[PDB]
């Protein structure tokens, strides 16, 4: 069995029953920049995934993917074949595959989904699942709510015994390169001027590798005005190392306070709760227990704790607020798949060529849920 | 060289299936033109493709009407070009009525494509059934929403198809790519089982089923049940059919006259009352 994880940037593809992703390559097509370009092309149109990153020189790179949606149908299917034939070396005759969608997906796009992997790639079976809820079957859990924060989008999804809540899902447009977009703007603001791509995935990493997220915001501001324990230093390439303190926090701040970036929408903390309150009050108990972090930008030290004193102060007295944060939530929502595409229990629940050859692309609202 | 392909174009070289021009510097609109006509009457090329050539409207034009005029053609590569949406219109118009060509991409042009014509590439080639796959990425989620269920419906018709023929009595049927991943040792974590054991369980909530709902509301069978109210009296008591007189329905002037007057008619012709009260 396949296991497929679509992302609005990277992308991970593997064998089913697996530890981890073989596959981890980047979702980007890349083409020509322009002018008298050739010199760099050979006999190629385009080029897909980490010789596209190589060669970002001439290259335009685009996503087919963004905000979790996929809008580039073509390139969409250059990725997945990439994926079989270039990345995975392997007949996609030969196996099932479990793709992943994002929460609040159009029902068009999911039977596109559905026909490419059916009528060019000619699958012998399918299924397709929310990401938000692949990542909480890998926590070992069916019942929960997982806050999913990616590259474009964030997305709080209530999960009813395997089944996300639409109606309670929310969505919140602030993650991953907003937070580079703003350390950027800061960072230049004191000094050191960072504008292009390549300067870019320094920031990446300033961010990644110094920043964290600060228990009582209005104290570690303080802390830092008042003493120099919270400084760090980092080397760039050219030798010349730079001093972050008080942006190795107010970074992450823009989840929790999106007004830093001029949002009038509420922080991560409350988009969590406000989602669990148009729940059933039979489930609410179980969800503020469970709530579960997935996705790459919450990897900053501290989110966790953050989020229990947030929601804890926004819940009822009697609540408990349990925050689990699993330690590979970088691939977790490829790893509750490939768990989920093993269980013999799941075989019967996939999607047969004869079914789609039958009623066509529609029948994944029905079979998928 | 560029005359060792096109010179088999027009020769009709029964072995040249690709046209590859991409990357190809200093190629002109007339000689790309050339050929779009060299091809106006070939049989044996299903792939054209002119990438990172300087194209234009001339050289789209060119190859719009040869469009309509090629049946054997199935993909179009004018990728990486300077044509504007006035030449990918004209390309547009033409698969209007052309039933072979089945992908065609114009990635990464001068400029933006603009919106009058990215709504346009979707109401134009709505009467298109047979293009499978479109290389362009729109800007807009109008268009396309609208497209991709275009290509959505075109593919279907040849699930459709297949569906008629091959079961239905056939018988039978240049720098680093900076790559730090993790290997393997297989799955420890587990207990997402039980919901599976769960999801075999369950599931088919209430009701669903057959094969086509031409009739009325095919209804889930509790209300139309559970309202038993409706079900007039069956097996036994009165037999109730009201077979009655001797008229019929040619012109009838009463029932017309009525008509004619009931058309003509208006609550402006009714005297005012009113109604706002709620009685307790
Ligand atoms: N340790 C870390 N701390 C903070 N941010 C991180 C860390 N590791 C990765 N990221 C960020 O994670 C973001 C992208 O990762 P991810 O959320 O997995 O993208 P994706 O899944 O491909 N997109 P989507 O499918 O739309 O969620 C980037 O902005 C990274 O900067
Ligand atoms: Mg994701």
């Amino acid at each position: 069995a396949l296991v497929v994880d679509n992302g609005s940037g990277m992308c991970k593809a593997g064998f089913a029953g697996d530890d981890a992703p073989r596959a981890v390559f980047p979702s980007i097509v890349g083409r020509p920049r322009h002018q008298g370009v050739m010199v760099g092309m050979g006999q190629k149109d385009s080029y897909v995934g980490d010789e596209a990153q190589s060669k970002r020189g001439i290259l335009t790179l685009k996503y087919p993917i963004e905000h979790g949606i996929v809008t580039n149908w073509d390139d969409m299917e250059k990725i997945w074949h990439h994926t079989f034939y270039n990345e995975l070396r392997v007949a996609p005759e030969e196996h099932p595959v479990l793709l992943t969608e994002a929460p609040l997906n159009p029902k068009a796009n999911r039977e596109k989904m559905t026909q490419i992997m059916f009528e060019t790639f000619n699958t012998p079976a399918m299924y397709v699942a929310i990401q938000a809820v692949l990542s909480l079957y890998a926590s070992g859990r069916t019942t929960g709510i997982v806050l999913d924060s990616g590259d474009g989008v964030s997305h709080t999804v209530p999960i009813y015994e395997g089944y996300a809540l639409p109606h309670a899902i929310l969505r919140l447009d602030l993650a991953g390169r907003d937070l580079t977009d703003y350390l950027m703007k800061i960072l230049t603001e004191r000094g050191y001027s960072f504008t292009t791509t390549a300067e870019r995935e320094i920031v990446r990493d300033i961010k990644e590798k110094l920043c964290y997220v600060a228990l009582d915001f209005e104290q570690e501001m303080a802390t830092a005005a008042s003493s120099s324990s919270l400084e760090k230093s980092y080397e760039l390439p050219d030798g010349q190392v730079i001093t972050i303190g008080n942006e190795r926090f107010r970074c992450p701040e823009a989840l929790f306070q999106p007004s830093f970036l001029g949002m009038e929408a509420c922080g991560i903390h409350e988009t969590t709760y406000n989602s669990i309150m148009k729940c059933d009050v039979d489930i609410r108990e179980d969800l503020y227990a469970n709530t579960v972090l997935s996705g790459g930008t919450t990897m900053y030290p501290g989110i966790a704790d953050r989020m229990q004193k947030e929601i804890t102060a926004l819940a009822k007295s009697t609540m408990k607020i349990k925050i689990i944060a699993p330690p590979e939530r970088k691939y977790s929502v490829w790893i509750g798949g490939s768990i989920l595409a093993s269980l013999s229990t799941f075989q019967q629940m996939w999607i047969s060529k004869q079914e789609y050859d039958e009623s066509g692309p529609s029948i994944v609202h029905r079979k998928c849920f | 060289v560029i005359e060792d392909a096109l010179d088999k174009i027009k020769s009709n070289d029964p072995d040249t299936t690709e046209v590859n021009l991409n990357n190809i510097e200093n190629i002109t609109t007339q000689t790309l033109t050339r050929f779009a006509e060299a091809l106006k009457d070939n049989t044996v090329v299903k792939t054209f493709s002119l990438a990172n050539t300087h194209a234009d409207d001339s050289a789209a034009m060119a190859i719009a009407e040869m469009l309509k005029v090629n049946e054997h053609i199935t993909n179009v590569n004018v990728e990486s070009n300077f044509i504007t949406g006035k030449g990918i219109l004209a390309i547009m118009r033409a698969l209007q009525h052309n039933t072979v060509l089945t992908e065609l991409r114009f990635h990464n042009q001068r400029h933006i494509m603009g919106s009058q014509v990215e709504m346009e590439i979707v109401k134009l080639l709505k009467e298109n059934t047979t293009l499978l796959r479109l290389g362009y990425h729109f800007e807009l989620p109008g268009p396309r929403m609208s497209m991709t269920s275009i290509l959505t419906r075109n593919m279907d018709k040849q699930r459709q198809k297949r569906l008629q023929e091959q079961k239905q009595q056939e018988g039978y049927d240049p720098p680093p790519p900076p790559p730090p991943p993790l290997p393997e040792k297989k799955l420890i974590t587990r207990n997402i089982a039980e919901v599976i054991k769960q999801q075999e369980s369950a599931q088919r909530a209430l009701q669903n089923g057959q094969g086509s709902g031409s009739g009325g509301s095919v209804g889930s069978q509790p209300n139309s049940i559970l309202k038993e109210i409706k079900n007039s009296l069956r097996s036994v008591q009165e037999k109730k059919m009201e077979d009655s007189s001797r008229p019929s329905t040619p012109q009838r002037s009463a029932h017309e006259n009525l008509m004619e007057a009931i058309r003509g008619s208006s609550i402006k012709q009714l005297k005012r009352v009113e109604v706002p009260e709620a009685l307790r």
